[PDB]
């Protein structure tokens, strides 16, 4: 039984103890910024990072996707999803309640809705949006904040990543940085 | 649970054991 | 759609092969008994100074030591989680975790299933994630790669009755595979923008009125072995969905590599042990086939999607509704089936929100015994069972006895297979058929109609197959459903182990022998098709009702 | 094998084969249970019960029993054609009283005794009329015994003390003269109980191969049982539940009734074509092996050729007549047991009736057949007659101041182009005549080496000729390769050399001879030998003692084999369409989409569940004379086989129940029953 309690012991110090100091200390040596969460900050004030993903409502701002989280939309304490099926009738009243509200929202622009502005996100806190998507929103923003709609695609594009590879996944905008990028333009 | 489906259950159980216990054996 | 769905599988497929190529070659050394280059010298003053004496074991000892150590390991774990408010690194106060929820749990990462009937950030504390979740996680995958050793001895070896020493073994996987590979894998997910550091909660103050608050903690480094693992245990709630576990397409390509790694090396292995490389491509033959035709169809179920957007007015009919803007249609659909054909269980993308066909696959991979490129160790066995039974029942129809890999099978090596076979199916029917017939099982549903059934369905398959998967409709939080899992979790790994070794320990006692007029080739596209159908056949006789009265009613509902 | 006076005796007993004894066979003790049950509720049903459709239970439960009624039919059909087989040798030696003498000289005073308390070491006297009571050695008297009880033959065979003819079977019947013999054997091992032993039951377990796939239907049944038992939770809560009467139906038809109600007749039947062919085994297990055989040995050192060859025509040369040459033939033949000499034997009695011969009165010695000699005969006159092949009679002839004439030597050159090994008999020093030993195989003998050859056996001859000569005989015989000298050291060298290579060794040979080779090997064949040397070592006995026995002996294992392994592979294949009958009727009450499922276009579900299980229970009928006769199967390779297999036996395990179910649908609307 002494090899069975050492060979224990000894993984359960390596496993639990040298291996997560090891990729701390060379995670906050080598990428300490992405290792601390990538915040943003603006003074002392953390206004959030770019990978958290907010609740966007006011009528200047760009929106994401909606969040279905437990308590409150976009809510980092519960990551969680609308675990809804197709065959649910539930669904399809969320459906029509998004579309319809997006539509009266944005009356300036396409009756087809962006099927990701209208379905949930599986981890609740995403923060992405096709560029496609974004731009269907352009004039909405544009109208409320006076600024033209060529700097706002030129804005759009600036804050867009696009993945190595046209099949690992899809173009991507960053919505937290979009958003703030709009304000200091705004001033 | 109703008498019907009760003793249902236990006739599948003892239906089980009696195939387990068969596969187990060659008779 | 269709050429980047080709593309996608194409270039997963010619990466992955790359990849585990060399590292067959390295856990062939491992099975050979022969030290890795550099680990020649530390494995002597190391097994001396733990007391290791590289003696050889039996298949009664070596199952003995395999087990003494996971009952070891649930026994630590299940106390570390009552105790999880007196251990240190908890930034938050967070209390003990329940009876059953730590029951659960600890049987969970121990079976390597890493069930989760829980919320992360809302239950576990940074230590219990690091001093508890993380050291099952190497335990739970080195105790699968070390039962495989074990049986691919069986085979190579002849005329003993020895399997080699399982304390190497343990050692040997964790400390120069496990924890090597994962030190690099974690450090390319925090460059990408994972979390790793042990720093209170952050409170975020956003440009609008609403405040949020920030879960930290060492998730890299969890992440690696989750994945490489095949534990599919996440930090957070939405575990492979979350930015901070898998922050960007790149990691998510990588976190598919590690789920197909060392499952597919050790095909590459167990073909370059037994001298006849052929023997382990044909292995490796039929499970690509049958994950390739997985993939596309869970892709064009999920790119037709809901017709109900379309007839809303939406942009069109794709299933983005339980999916990730970062990762495509394509890629959710992909990743979907490889943590459940795997048995990895890392979901990147809720299944419960999938369509009719696109979550019927993963549940059927699932419920067919996580065979195809089930991961780490448990699927190579695994699908040896249906090997030996594939071959059992070709000379059956012969008139000849059988004979794999010139050993011959006798009653009693065919009596252990098929109970082992039966025991995955028995405790999913059995296991849904009582919670189809509980009031707290029931209730536990989320979505109505034949989905709600499947919901259950999903559960009891994922939790005695290991996977680890979830509808996450199902709220299982309860005692009723902590309890009846973890009773399928812990027979559907131990009860499979347990006849696999007497299973080893019965082909050393034989000496391989010559081919003769009644030998049957277990290479080549004819014994493939005579393995996939051995494996389809028997899933479909066994699910074919209770997915009529599931995914197959949604879809003709 | 099919009479409707033997089918009308069983089926009697088939109606009696449905009590509560079926626990043993675990595939129809549920078909039994289902059946139980689905009576039990139809009748409550019907009288008063919740339930409100009691005839359709009442046709599913009716079917259930003819299930189970059809498995008994298969099983007690088997058992009819063997049991009848056994009751007429059970007979003969029933009939026999016994008078054993005080002393063991002959002409001593003897008492009536029963034949059953006979016992080992009692002295016993058998006149011509009575019948041979026990086995043992004579010690007294010499007189030519019928032997058909356990050879099937009328010809005579002579018992004389002090030889090795001494070796009397009981249950035989003495014809000429009277014999003393001492009994040898104990109750319940005489040569006709081991006949009764290979019949009757409960003295023959599993084969291995047999063991082999009830794992595997045990294993099924458990799974279709809880594949079946959980619908009931599952559809109670999408709507109304399944029906019992439907779950039993359901569950009967996917459980291989079909193989689990013809396993046990197919072992019946194959030991019965076994004691058909004269060979002894003492339990199934031999005769499976003797299928999975690679490589069998025939030894021919103890005769002349393989044993294929055998008497043919009598032809006299110059003046001699065909009466008194077959007439001196026999007497030459009588001491040769070897196949050749006892169809010169046999063919003295199809032609002359030569049946029986006082052989006190010949006063006579007889010479037995040696290989050393290459020649048999007897000293019956003052003249000596011999019988032998050509070269060792010319040695022999012109040994007692004979010549060869010139008239046999055309008639011996010409019986050899024909391709028949000629015989002579000579009296004294003058030749009476040539036998000629032709081919009995209907096909070419080299065809059943050639078929045997095609399936990857290989056919080695053991014998101890020349090296030149042995040749001849392996190429007339078509054979692979030959031992020629071969010492009982070389025999062993090559058993141990073919297992060293992975290879299952089958042999036939002398039980004294090739003592240490017959052990050694994996399958073998004891010849010239009684039960008691083969159940020692657990070998199978031929009572004809022919080298060419043993490829028969493999047929008749690989047929036990190829039928168990094309049923498996016809009644698994068939649960692809039973899943498509069963599955939208079921659950047409519940989940009424699923009616798409339903390919075969079933007038309704009642009807669907109905044809299902009527299909499930024709099918046991339409296979029992395939399960008794046996697979026609093809030489072909492993691999080979296996694609043919799963051609035939796959596709119309498919194709046959989605014609049938239809074909009873069809008749169920058309005659408007339900
Ligand atoms: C920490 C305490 C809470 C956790 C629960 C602990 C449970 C203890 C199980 C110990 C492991 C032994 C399991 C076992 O061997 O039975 C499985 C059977 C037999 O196959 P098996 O013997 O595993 O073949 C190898 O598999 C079959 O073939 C038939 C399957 C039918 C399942 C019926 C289950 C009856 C077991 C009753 C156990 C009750 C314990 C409270
Ligand atoms: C190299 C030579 C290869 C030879 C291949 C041999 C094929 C053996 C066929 C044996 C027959 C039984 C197979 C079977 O029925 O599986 C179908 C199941 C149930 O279909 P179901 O849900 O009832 O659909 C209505 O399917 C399901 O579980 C639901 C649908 C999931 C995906 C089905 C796609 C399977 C493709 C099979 C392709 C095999 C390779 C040719
Ligand atoms: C479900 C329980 C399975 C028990 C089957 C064990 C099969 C072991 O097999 C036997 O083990 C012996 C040593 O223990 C060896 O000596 C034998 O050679 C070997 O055949
Ligand atoms: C207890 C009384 C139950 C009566 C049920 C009898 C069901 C008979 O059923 C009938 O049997 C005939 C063959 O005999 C078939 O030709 C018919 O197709 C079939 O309908
Ligand atoms: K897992």
């Amino acid at each position: 039984l002494r090899p069975a309690l050492s060979t224990f012991i000894f993984l359960l110090l390596i496993t639990g103890g040298v291996y997560p100091l090891l990729t701390t200390v060379l995670g906050q040596w080598w990428f300490p910024w992405q290792a601390n969460g990538s915040l943003i900050r603006e003074g002392d004030t953390v206004r959030g990072s770019a990978l958290i993903g907010q609740n966007f409502t006011g009528n200047g701002y760009f929106h994401g996707r909606p969040s279905a989280t437990a308590e409150m939309p976009y809510n980092p304490q519960a990551s969680g999803g609308s675990n809804l099926a197709v065959s649910n009738p539930e669904l399809d009243k969320l459906i029509a309640a998004r579309v319809a509200a997006l539509r009266a929202a944005n009356p300036d622009a396409s009756a087809s809705v962006p099927v990701e502005l209208v379905t949930a996100s599986a981890s609740g806190l995403d923060n992405n949006i096709t560029p496609q998507a974004a731009a269907w929103q352009i004039p909405r923003v544009a109208k409320a904040r006076n600024l033209s709609v060529e700097q706002l695609t030129q804005l759009i594009a600036k804050y867009s990543q696009q993945p190595l590879v046209k099949y690992i996944g899809q173009p991507v905008v960053n919505i937290v940085e979009l958003n703030l990028a709009l304000d200091k333009l705004d001033e | 649970m109703s008498a019907g489906v009760i003793t249902g259950v236990l006739l599948v159980f003892l239906l089980l054991g009696y195939l387990v216990y068969a596969l187990i054996n060659a008779e | 759609m269709a050429a980047q769905g080709f593309l996608l599988i194409a270039t997963f497929l010619l990466v992955l092969m790359v990849l585990a190529r060399p590292l067959g070659s390295g856990l062939a050394r491992l099975i050979n008994d022969i030290p890795l280059p550099g680990t020649t010298g530390v494995e002597r003053v190391l097994f001396r100074a733990l007391g290791v004496s590289d003696r050889e074991m039996n298949w009664k000892q070596y199952l003995c030591a395999i087990l003494g150590l996971n009952m070891l390991g649930l026994a630590v774990l299940f106390f570390m989680l009552l105790g999880q408010h007196y251990l240190p690194l908890n930034p938050q106060q967070l209390p003990g975790l329940s009876w059953d929820l730590a029951l659960n749990t600890a049987v969970s990462f121990v079976t390597n299933t890493n069930w989760r009937s829980y919320s992360g950030e809302t239950t576990l504390s940074y230590f219990s994630q690091m001093a508890g979740l993380t050291v099952q996680n190497f335990l739970s995958a080195a105790s699968g790669i070390a039962v495989i050793f074990a049986l691919i001895r069986a085979f190579t070896r002849q005329s003993m009755s020895t399997l080699g020493n399982a304390w190497v073994d343990l050692l040997r996987i964790t400390l120069w595979v496990l924890v090597p590979v994962a030190l690099l894998i974690a450090l390319f997910f925090i460059q990408q923008g994972a979390l790793q550091n042990f720093l209170p909660y952050q409170a975020v103050n956003t440009v609008e009125g609403a405040q949020q608050l920030l879960p930290m903690g060492p998730v890299a480094s969890q992440e690696a072995i989750k994945m490489l693992g095949t534990n599919g245990g996440g930090f957070f709630n939405a575990n492979s969905s979350h930015p901070f576990e898998n922050p960007t397409a790149l990691t998510n390509f990588v976190q598919m590599l590690a789920i197909f790694l060392i499952p597919t090396a050790l095909c590459f292995a167990f073909g370059e042990v037994m001298g006849d490389r052929r023997q382990g491509r044909m292995l490796l033959w039929a499970m690509s086939v049958i994950f390739v035709i997985c993939v596309g169809v869970v892709m064009w179920a999920e790119v037709q999607g809901n017709p109900h957007l379309l007839a809303l007015g939406t942009d069109s009919s794709i299933n983005m509704e339980g999916k990730e803007s970062r990762f495509g249609v394509l890629v959710s659909s992909l990743f979907a089936v490889v943590t459940t054909a795997a048995s990895c269980g890392a979901v990147i993308a809720m299944h419960d929100s999938f369509t009719a066909l696109g979550g019927m696959v993963p549940m059927w991979l699932m419920q067919i015994g996580e065979v195809v490129f089930g991961g780490v160790g448990s699927g190579l066995y695994g699908m040896m069972l249906f090997v030996l039974l594939a071959v059992f029942i070709a000379g059956l129809m012969i008139g000849r006895t059988p004979e794999y890999l010139g050993k011959k099978i006798d009653v009693r090596e065919m009596k252990l297979t098929a109970l082992a076979i039966l025991v995955t199916p028995t405790l999913v029917l059995m296991g849904a058929a009582l919670a189809m017939m509980t009031d707290a099982g029931r209730s536990a549903m989320l979505n109505p109609g034949p989905h709600g059934f499947s919901e259950v369905l999903y559960a009891v398959s994922s939790a005695a197959n290991n996977n680890g998967s979830a509808f996450a409709g199902l709220s299982a939080n309860s005692p009723f459903w902590n309890c009846l899992l973890a009773f399928c979790m812990f027979v559907g790994r131990f009860g499979v182990i347990i006849p696999v070794m007497a299973i080893a320990g019965s082909l050393v006692s034989k000496k391989s022998q010559a081919a003769s007029s009644g030998t049957l080739p277990t290479h080549g596209p004819l014994f493939v098709g005579l393995l996939i159908g051995t494996v389809l056949l028997v899933g479909a006789l066994t699910f074919i009702p209770a997915l009529a009265l599931g995914p197959v009613a949604e879809y003709l509902s | 094998f099919e009479p409707t006076l033997v089918v009308q005796a069983l089926k009697e007993a088939v109606k009696k084969l449905n009590p509560q004894a079926q626990w043993r066979n675990p595939v129809m003790f549920i078909v039994w249970i289902g059946s139980l049950l689905t009576t039990c509720i139809s009748i409550a049903m019907a009288s008063g019960a919740m339930p409100g459709n009691a005839l359709f239970s009442a046709a599913i439960s009716g079917w259930l029993w003819i299930t189970v009624l059809f498995a008994n039919f298969a099983e007690a059909l088997a058992e009819g054609r063997s049991k009848a087989q056994a009751n007429s040798l059970k007979g003969v030696k029933k009939t026999a009283f016994a008078r054993k003498l005080r002393e063991p000289k002959y002409g001593a005073a003897a008492d009536k005794v029963p034949a059953d308390q006979l016992r080992k070491g009692d002295i016993v006297l058998v006149e011509a009329g009575d019948i041979i009571p026990c086995d043992g050695e004579v010690i007294e008297g010499g007189a030519s015994v019928d032997e058909s009880a356990i050879t099937g033959e009328s010809a005579p065979v002579i018992r004389e003390s002090g030889g090795d003819f001494a070796s009397v079977t009981g249950g035989t019947r003495i014809l000429s003269d009277w014999l003393v013999i001492e009994c040898s054997v104990n109750p319940g091992e005489t040569f006709l109980d081991r006949m009764i032993a290979m019949v009757e039951g409960a003295q023959r377990r599993k084969t291995p191969n047999e063991i082999a796939l009830t794992i595997l239907l045990i294993a099924l049944t458990i799974v279709f049982l809880l594949a079946t038992a959980t619908l009931w939770p599952f559809s109670a809560w999408g709507g109304n539940a399944v029906s019992v009467t439907v779950l039993v139906a359901l569950l009967v038809c996917l459980i291989p009734t079909t193989i689990g109600g013809l396993l046990s007749a197919i072992g019946v039947a194959g030991m019965s074509r076994m004691l058909g062919a004269n060979v002894i085994a003492t339990s199934g297990r031999a005769v499976e092996a003797a299928g999975d055989v690679d490589v069998l040995l025939l030894d021919k050192t103890g005769t002349i050729t393989l044993g294929n060859r055998q008497a043919s025509e009598f032809i006299p040369a110059q003046g001699v007549d065909e009466k008194t040459l077959a007439d001196a033939a026999q007497l030459a033949s009588l001491a040769d047991e070897t196949p050749e000499g006892r169809s010169i034997v046999i063919l003295a009695k199809q032609r002359f009736n030569l049946r029986e011969r006082d052989v006190q009165s010949l006063h006579a010695t007889f010479v037995p057949f040696t290989a050393q000699s290459r020649m048999s005969g007897i000293n019956i006159d003052n003249r000596m007659i011999r019988k032998g092949s050509v070269d060792a009679i010319r040695r022999h002839v012109e040994a007692n101041g004979g010549h060869f004439p010139t008239d046999v030597d055309q008639k011996v050159d010409q019986v050899a182009r024909q391709g028949a090994t000629p015989l002579v008999v000579v009296e004294g020093s003058r030749v009476l005549g040539v036998i000629a030993l032709k081919d009995i195989v209907k096909g070419g003998i080299k065809e059943r080496f050639a078929q045997l050859r095609k399936m990857g056996i290989k056919t080695v001859m053991i014998t101890g000729d020349n090296r030149l000569t042995a040749a001849a005989i392996a190429a007339e015989a078509g054979v692979d390769d030959f031992l020629a000298e071969a010492t009982p050291e070389a025999k062993l060298a090559l058993i141990r050399q073919y297992q060293a290579e992975g290879r299952l060794v089958a042999m036939t040979g002398d039980g004294t001879n090739d003592a240490p080779a017959l052990a050694q090997a994996d399958v073998a064949v004891a010849m010239n030998s009684g039960t008691q040397a083969a159940k020692e070592a657990g070998n199978m006995v031929d009572l004809d003692s022919n080298p060419t026995k043993l490829i028969e002996v493999v047929h008749i294992g690989k047929q036990m084999l190829m039928t168990r392994g094309s049923l498996t592979t016809f009644s698994i294949a068939n649960d692809v369409a039973k899943y498509f009958a069963i599955i939208p009727a079921a659950f047409a009450a519940t989940y009424p989409q699923l009616n798409a499922l339903n390919i075969m276009c079933l007038h309704s579900p009642d009807s669907a569940i109905l044809s299902a299980v009527i299909f499930n229970a024709l099918i046991i009928v339409f296979l029992i004379p395939l399960a008794l006769k046996g697979v026609s199967y093809k030489p072909l390779t492993a691999s080979a086989m296996l694609r043919r297999n799963l051609w035939i036996y796959g596709l119309g395990g498919l194709l046959v129940p989605f014609i049938g179910i239809k074909v009873i649908d069809l008749l169920l609307t058309v005659c408007g029953l339900v």
